[PDB]
């Protein structure tokens, strides 16, 4: 039903750059948007929820925003941590729950 | 604290049936929908369905409607999926995750279906190798 | 009084007249009116009737808070006169979280639907006493059409529903003879889900338009027979489909036999009725959100799936102004069956968060073969100064 | 039951005495009381109901505010026995800004007026029931008499007009039989300017005294032919006139035919009725205000224009109280139809700042036989006190 | 339906038993009750009705302030069914500051006093119309029974008085038959002061006891002839006189044809009847001021005027607590003819300054054949709490 597309696929930034992320839904999900990290070898963890709302496990550093159609989440100063594949998720009030196709980060160290 | 413990890696024959179990720490389940969310490896998030563990209602992803069901029990305070006739295709890991949606509305849908907690992923693997 | 037939032929139509509205938000800023939701229309041989389910409270109230949630324990169905507005000399007819009304000629049945989600009981009342119940049958919400049921020579008829409403396994017509339930159709025909049918009397059977919440956005249609208790259902052909959320009209495209796919998650009850091979219809202006309400004549739409050729479109609610549920009711005229329709105003949470309650006014409509103008009669109340 | 027919003779009238009052206005300052202007009264067989047009707002209540529009989509026509205070347990019986009721002896019609100003439509609800409808003709506000319709041998007449307020209105008598408009015939004779007729039966036929609110001060009257639909128009003869505006006693004119182009522009809805060549009518104590209200005989005043000999006055409302529209209506007695009237006692914006809303309360008024004295029956609210 | 008689014996009365009390004043302190003085209860074949005069105005109101004065333009007669308190749905049968009702048999006769002191109107209404109307006589508040009127063969007698009431000048007995005044009679016999009289119908005839305002604490008598319109008057012989204020029982005294000139000044409205020789009666317990309420048969009280011997004394209201009017009723049984009678229940201004108001509750009591015990049910509102 609703497809969510997310881009770009893969990014790379050096330690200290602020990330951007972006995800777009294929009709308008009214702010029923939430974002999740999944580090390698371990299960989503979630960063975001009604597209601005961050979770307990996570500081101001990560921030989202949009509305309607189009979101992004900004990751201020990168950290060695960050490197994880990056998910946006509609939750618009029936099912399907379909989730992003997913951004990888990866940091750009010397 | 509630957090979701997973049954154990499971191999499976092609045809064949498994049931994945999602068990609370906390010793009771609330109406928070219990979901099964899978990943293909190197691939992304696919919700596959879920059910609310006191009220009971339901629900399943097209492409599972058929070979997936769910069922739930406060006194084993466990969620069991059962996935039937499997195939090659299905080896991914089986994640059981506790949505902040708590109520379904015949009218209006369901609130909050974003998922907060995670289980430990239950790696299912479909082949004829012992 | 003997038992009504609907055996009249239908009105000629060219479209609907004002009929009424109960102004209930507007006056719950000055008064102690009923928090509703879920209202229909139905009449007996002399006057209309509002019916709603009522949350168990007054607007101004504590008890107005959360009042967002369809099923509690309190929701009771409310009836009064069309126009008398809900207020606290209102009777609760029944205990009821989901309901269907309609008088046979010598009494009111009540179905009325209360209890467990897993494991609910539908109450038939009759002539104000409590004659036949049902248990859920798919465990899953047992539910009703939320609009009036329709009764000839005695025998209503109601569409029930359980689950997730899947086909014949979930959905169930009702054959109910002064409150006794006679008989039970399981559906049949290919509708694959079911829900919140509005149906009107189409002697000698009964039609009904239903929500589809899983796979149209093209509307289910059920034909029941009376006399053999044999039922079979479609969809609505025209190729401008009723439900919401739906695709936009330079796109959107429909089945006479199948759900069409397109938006076919969710929905919203409404209604259509045939005209020949045309259809009149309403629904909402915004095809993803309950904003407007319109109604309007499709050429061939009853027959030809490909027609989108409409004409006679009416504003019945403005393109920025709240809607929600409508339904069809028929009324008996001296020579012809009338059609008219009630639309739900949904103000409140979780859309407008200037207060803290959900309620609803309505407004109601009747078929004409005169002439009309142009409006716009949307709820009017003003959530910034009622605001919390 | 049988259709009225009002055959019986007029009642010998030597004045009228008070018969009910409804201190609505009194009454809001503590209660539930709806907002309300253009109220009129209609009687079935047995019991007097008191009609009004509501603002779809209580009057202590956020939505009282800027009640002094004329037109809105909330407006509904609300309907209880004569007395009965306009609570919150009153019926809506249509949307309307603009109305007339009737009982033909079976059943009551109601003619509503709803919509844009520019594309208004008439609905026609008999027997609860909308039977019939009709668009706006002139594309300048549709309107009707804000007072009872007349039914003789179940056809009921309704005047109704569009068009200029202050310039040519295109003017039609609508001919019904249980909701169903069965002729419409133009105005003809000499009246130039016609609205918000106030009528009553006048056996075979119904006579009409009319506002014009272009060129007379005098009154316009039409005499409707039920059993041929035709129509005759002219003007109350009286060189005492009914309208307001109007010129003092002492420099008035009038004409039997003609507008007498005396403070033409502007007026307000009233009422006069033949008695012999006498007259006997109601209007403003205040010639260019709605002050006071007065009744008095004029001796020939219904056919010689020169005549300024009143008798038998009365006050109602004392010249330093608020007045309103003021309408006949008729009451059938043992022996004799009796004539009563209705005035409207309207209190608050723009004339009264002290309130955000405009509303009215109601003094009503039966012509008697027998022998009456000297009171004064204005609204009596304290608007100091119940001041925003 | 067929005109009442009352041709039925008197019942065997041993006392009286509780039959109803309203409760609003206490109502008042948490809604929307209507502030009243002067009530009394009337019945219809099936059912008995409240009445009070209105003071145009809710009791938590800006308009309830200076309630005490006793004729207004804007009180008007209230009616609702016996134990319904007087709420917002109230219906306003009249305007009026003075009032009388009863019911033929066929219809409800309204007799409704209203206008200026010097110049009021009596205004007959039957059958929810305005049959007839009689303007003041002595030019000097012209004023009524504040209690039932009595009907037999469908001629109504109604007490009416003028002036300083003095005897066959000022009071007459008006017959109406069907809303029609179709005889008056001058008071005739010994009363020489005569007001608010409460009647009975003793067929073939009606008793009425009054009260005297100035030369008598002993209650004046009318006996009405229904046949030949003749009138008889006299007082009640009792040695126990029934009149507030009065002397004290070990001092008082009494006279069958005369006022007793012992506290003749003043007055309250109350009632006695006729048990043989014995006389049945009603008074305030104090013998200076309206606090508490007792009833008791005297021995031979109808016809000896030195018995003071009473029995079957009940304390209604306790000596502490406030009364007011009191007045009888008739109810028709089966075999035989029912007395009852009404306490009004004052509270407010002059006599408490915790309230700016002056209302009342009431109590009825009905003659009993029966066993009874004993009580005490006063009005209980605190005025303490509920304190401006
Ligand atoms: C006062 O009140 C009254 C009553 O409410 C108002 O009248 C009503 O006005 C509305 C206006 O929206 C009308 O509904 C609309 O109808 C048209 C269809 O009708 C037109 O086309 C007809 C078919 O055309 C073919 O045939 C004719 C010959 O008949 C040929 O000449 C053509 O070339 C074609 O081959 C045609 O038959 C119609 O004429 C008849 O009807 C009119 C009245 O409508 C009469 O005057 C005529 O005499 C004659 O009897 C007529 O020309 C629809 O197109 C409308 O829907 C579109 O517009 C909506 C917005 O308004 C929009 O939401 C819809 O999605 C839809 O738009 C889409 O589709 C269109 C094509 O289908 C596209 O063009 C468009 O771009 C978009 O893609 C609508 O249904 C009512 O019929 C009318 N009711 C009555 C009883 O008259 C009156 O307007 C008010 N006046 C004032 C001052 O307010
Ligand atoms: C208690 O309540 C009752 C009932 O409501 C009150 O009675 C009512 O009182 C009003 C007072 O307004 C009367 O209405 C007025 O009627 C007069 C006309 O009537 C008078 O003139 C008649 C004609 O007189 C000429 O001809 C005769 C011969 O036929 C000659 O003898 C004369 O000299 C004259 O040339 C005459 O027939 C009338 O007599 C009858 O009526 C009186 C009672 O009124 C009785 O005593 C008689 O016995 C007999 O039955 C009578 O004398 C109108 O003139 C009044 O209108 C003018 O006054 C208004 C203000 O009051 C004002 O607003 C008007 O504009 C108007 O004034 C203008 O016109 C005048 C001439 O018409 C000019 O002089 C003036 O300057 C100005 O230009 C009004 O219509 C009711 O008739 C009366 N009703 C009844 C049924 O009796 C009673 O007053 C109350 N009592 C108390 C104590 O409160
Ligand atoms: C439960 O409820 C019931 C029902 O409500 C209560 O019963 C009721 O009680 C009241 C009490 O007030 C009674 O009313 C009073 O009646 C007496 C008169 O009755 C007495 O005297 C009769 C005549 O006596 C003379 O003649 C006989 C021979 O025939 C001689 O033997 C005597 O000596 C005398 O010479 C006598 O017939 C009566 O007997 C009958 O009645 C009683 C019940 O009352 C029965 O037990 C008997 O078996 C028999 O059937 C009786 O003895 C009046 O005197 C009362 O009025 C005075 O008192 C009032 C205050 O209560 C006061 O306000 C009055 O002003 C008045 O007082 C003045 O007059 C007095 C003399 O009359 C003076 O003494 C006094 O100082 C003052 O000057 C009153 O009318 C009801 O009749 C009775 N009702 C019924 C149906 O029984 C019961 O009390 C309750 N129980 C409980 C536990 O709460
Ligand atoms: C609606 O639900 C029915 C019922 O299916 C059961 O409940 C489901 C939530 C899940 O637990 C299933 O495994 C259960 O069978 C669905 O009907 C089934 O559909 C499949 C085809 O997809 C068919 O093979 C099964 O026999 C059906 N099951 C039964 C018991 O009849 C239906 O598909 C659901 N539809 C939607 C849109 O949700
Ligand atoms: C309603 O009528 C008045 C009066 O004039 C008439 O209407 C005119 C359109 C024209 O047909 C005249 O011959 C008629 O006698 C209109 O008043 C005029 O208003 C305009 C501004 O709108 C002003 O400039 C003129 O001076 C006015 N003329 C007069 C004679 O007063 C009025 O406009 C009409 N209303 C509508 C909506 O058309
Ligand atoms: C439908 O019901 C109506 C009555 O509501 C039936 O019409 C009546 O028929 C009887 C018997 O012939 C007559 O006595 C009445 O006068 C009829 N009434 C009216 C208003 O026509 C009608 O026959 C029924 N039709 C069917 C098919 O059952
Ligand atoms: C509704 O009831 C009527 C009355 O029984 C049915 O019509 C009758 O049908 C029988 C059998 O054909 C005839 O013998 C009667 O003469 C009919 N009466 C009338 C008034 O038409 C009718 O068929 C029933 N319809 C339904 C849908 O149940
Ligand atoms: C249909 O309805 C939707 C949802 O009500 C409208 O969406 C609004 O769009 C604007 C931006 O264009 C946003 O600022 C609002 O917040 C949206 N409203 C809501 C409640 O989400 C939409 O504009 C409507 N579209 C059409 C074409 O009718
Ligand atoms: C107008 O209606 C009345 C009834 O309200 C008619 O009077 C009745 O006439 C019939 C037939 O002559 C009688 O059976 C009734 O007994 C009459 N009733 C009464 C109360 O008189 C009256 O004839 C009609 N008049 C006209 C001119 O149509
Ligand atoms: C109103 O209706 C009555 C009854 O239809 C009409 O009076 C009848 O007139 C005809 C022709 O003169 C007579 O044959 C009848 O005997 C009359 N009946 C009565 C009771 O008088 C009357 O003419 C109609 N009036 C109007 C204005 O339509
Ligand atoms: C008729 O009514 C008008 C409007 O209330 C009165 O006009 C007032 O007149 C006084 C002087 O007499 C002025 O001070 C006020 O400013 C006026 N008020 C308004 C609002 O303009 C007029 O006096 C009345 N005339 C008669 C004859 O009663
Ligand atoms: C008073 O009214 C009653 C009815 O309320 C009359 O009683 C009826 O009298 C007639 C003639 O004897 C009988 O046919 C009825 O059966 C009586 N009805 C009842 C209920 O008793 C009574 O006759 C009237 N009294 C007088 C004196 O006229
Ligand atoms: C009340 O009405 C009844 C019925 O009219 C009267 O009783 C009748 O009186 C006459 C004359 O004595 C007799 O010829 C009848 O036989 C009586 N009928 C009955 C049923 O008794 C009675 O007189 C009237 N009473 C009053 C007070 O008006
Ligand atoms: C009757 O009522 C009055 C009050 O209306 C009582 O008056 C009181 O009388 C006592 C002495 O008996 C004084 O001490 C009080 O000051 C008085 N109060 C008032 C407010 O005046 C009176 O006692 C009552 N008398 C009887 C015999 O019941
Ligand atoms: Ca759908
Ligand atoms: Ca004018
Ligand atoms: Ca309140
Ligand atoms: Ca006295």
């Amino acid at each position: 039903e609703i497809v969510m597309t997310q881009s770009p696929a893969t990014l790379s930034l050096s330690s200290g750059e602020r990330a951007t992320l972006s995800c777009r839904a294929s009709r308008s999900v009214s702010s029923n948007l939430a974002w999740y990290q999944q580090k390698p070898g371990q299960a989503p963890r979630l960063l975001i929820y009604d597209a601005s709302t961050r979770a307990t496990g996570f500081s101001a550093r990560f921030a989202g925003s949009g509305s309607g159609t189009e979101f992004t989440l900004t990751i201020s100063s990168l950290q060695s941590e960050d490197s994880a594949i990056y998910y946006c998720q509609q939750y618009n009030n029936w099912p399907p729950w379909t989730f992003g196709q997913g951004t990888k980060v990866e940091i750009k160290r010397t | 604290q509630v957090h979701l413990v997973q049954s154990g890696a499971e191999v499976k024959e092609p045809g064949s049936s498994v049931t994945v179990s999602c068990k609370a720490s906390g010793g009771s389940f609330n109406n928070q929908a219990i979901s099964w969310v899978r990943q293909a490896p190197g691939q992304g998030l696919e919700w596959m369905g879920g059910i609310f563990p006191i009220s009971g209602t339901p629900t399943s992803a097209q492409r599972f409607q058929g070979r997936v069901t769910f069922t739930a029990d406060e006194s084993t305070t466990t969620v069991y999926m059962d996935l039937s006739s499997l195939r090659s295709d299905d080896t991914a890991v089986y994640y059981c995750a506790r949505a902040g949606s708590d109520y379904f509305n015949r009218d209006l849908g369901w609130e909050n279906y974003y998922f907060a907690s995670w289980g430990q992923g239950t790696l299912v693997t479909v082949s004829s190798a012992s | 009084a003997e038992y009504r037939n609907w055996s009249k032929p239908q009105c000629g139509i060219t479209g609907f007249a004002p009929f009424s509205k109960d102004n209930s938000i507007r006056l719950s800023a000055g008064g102690d009116i009923w928090v509703t939701r879920e209202p229909y229309v139905s009449c007996d041989l002399d006057k209309c009737y509002q019916f709603a389910l009522g949350q168990g409270t007054t607007l101004n109230n504590v008890h107005s808070n959360n009042t967002v949630r369809d099923r509690t324990p309190y929701r009771t169905l409310l009836m009064n006169e069309l126009g008398v507005p809900f207020h606290l000399g209102t009777k609760q007819v029944c205990i009821a979280w989901s309901s269907s009304s309609c008088h046979d000629g010598k009494a009111w049945l009540h179905v009325c639907i209360t209890g467990d989600d897993k494991n609910a009981t539908a109450s038939f009342i009759y002539n104000g006493r409590l004659v036949d119940s049902v248990v859920s049958w798919s465990n899953d919400i047992l539910r009703t059409q939320e609009s009036e049921c329709v009764c000839i020579n005695g025998t209503c008829t109601v569409v029930m529903t359980d689950g997730n409403a899947t086909g014949k396994a979930d959905t169930k017509i009702l054959f109910i003879e002064e409150g006794k339930i006679v008989h039970t159709s399981k559906l049949s025909g290919s509708a694959q889900h079911v829900e919140e049918c509005s149906c009107y009397p189409r002697y000698p059977g009964v039609r009904c338009v239903c929500r589809d919440n899983w796979k149209g956005s093209n509307r289910p249609i059920i034909d029941i027979n009376i006399k053999d208790h044999s039922i079979v259902s479609s969809y609505v052909c025209s190729g401008l489909v009723g439900d919401t959320p739906r695709k936009s009209d330079s796109s959107s495209s429909s089945h006479c036999l199948n759900p069409n796919n397109e938006e076919g998650g969710h929905g919203v009850k409404g209604w259509a009725f045939d005209d020949g091979n045309d259809v009149w219809m309403g629904r909402t202006i915004n095809e993803t959100s309950r904003l407007g309400y319109e109604t309007f004549k499709v050429v061939e739409g009853w027959s030809n799936p490909k027609s989108k050729l409409q004409i006679n479109r009416q504003v019945i609610v403005d393109r920025g102004d709240r809607s929600g549920y409508s339904g069809i009711f028929s009324v008996e005229g001296k020579s012809c069956i009338n059609r008219c329709f009630y639309v739900e105003l949904i103000r409140g949470r979780k859309e407008e968060t200037e207060v803290l309650w959900t309620s609803n006014s309505i407004v109601v409509f009747c078929g004409t073969s005169g002439t009309y103008g142009t409006g716009s009669w949307p709820d009017g109340a003003d959530l910034n100064l009622m605001h919390t």
